[PDB]
């Protein structure tokens, strides 16, 4: 590995550990094994957003060409957000594709990903289905995201309606996360969600 | 001189040490920072488990070296 890459990752890793934002349990970094090529990141949901109370694990891969290309980042924790794929965790954020700058850091990426949760950009969408629900029925997006925040990211309990329809359909033998997905993506239409689930 | 200690499954810390510090000195530092009792603690460096008597230099543990911590289930 280029010495510039490993020295910089080590320094930026240490910096995040010692950060104030880590001290306030807002961001953190971990090793996954004895290298600095893959890291695990963690961000706390911003306050006054459906993600509040939740924590989101991040898969972080550092390319050979660091610091002149951005880290490759993906949500490991599932999340309902227009600029993050509800299926794969892929991220649409400019500093991870075309607006990377060599002076940016691990710290800076993590706080930008947190800011992205508090400020979705729905006309640069990643998940068309999420982004349309975001735009067309804001309150349903908010309650769906809060629900995903609760079941996947450890946030406190979400709307009990959504918990109801998830119950009714879970009784019919469907997998619980498949039901969550199905119901969320069909905008809590119990009919069309059931029609989709049957093709499993 | 600094070293990294990790479970690789959700704990990762950095400690300030010297080459003369003993494996017992390190586990004490781990207990101070994370509260894990040293009898609970297993430290490993390049596959080989670390015994509380030796020092970091004995195992050739350098700056920015990574130590795996295993928490025994009790």
């Amino acid at each position: 590995a280029a010495n510039i890459a490993v020295q910089r990752i080590k320094r930026e890793f240490k910096e995040v550990l010692k950060s104030e934002e880590t001290s306030k349990n807002q961001i953190k970094v971990d090793l996954v094994d004895e290298n600095f090529t893959e890291l695990r990141g963690e961000i706390a949901g911003p306050p006054d957003t459906p993600y509040e109370g939740g924590r989101y694990q991040l898969e972080i891969k550092i390319p050979e060409t660091y610091p002149f290309n951005p880290p490759k980042v993906r949500f490991i924790t599932k999340i309902w957000h227009p600029n993050i794929s509800s299926v794969t965790g892929a991220i649409c954020l400019d500093i991870l594709k075309d607006q990377w700058a060599a002076a940016m850091t691990l710290r800076t990426v993590l706080l930008s990903l947190q800011a992205l949760l508090a400020a979705a950009e729905p006309d640069d969408p990643q998940d068309a289905v999420v982004a349309n629900q975001y735009k067309q029925n804001p309150e349903m997006f908010k309650q769906t995201a809060r629900l995903w925040a609760h079941v996947y990211a450890g946030a406190p309990v979400s709307s009990p309606e959504y918990t109801k329809k998830i119950e009714n359909l879970c009784a019919m033998g469907f997998d619980r996360n498949a039901v969550i997905v199905a119901l969320s993506s069909k905008s809590w239409d119990v009919e069309t969600a059931t029609e989709l689930l049957l093709s499993n | 001189m600094q070293i990294f200690v990790s479970t690789f499954v959700g704990l990762t810390i950095m400690l300030e040490v010297e080459p003369s510090d003993t494996i017992e000195n390190v586990k004490a530092k781990i207990q101070d920072k994370e509260g894990i009792p040293p009898d609970q603690q297993r430290l490993i460096f390049a596959g080989k488990q670390l015994e509380d008597g030796r020092t970091l230099s004995d195992y050739n543990i350098q700056n920015d070296s990574i130590l795996r911590l295993v928490i025994r289930l009790r």
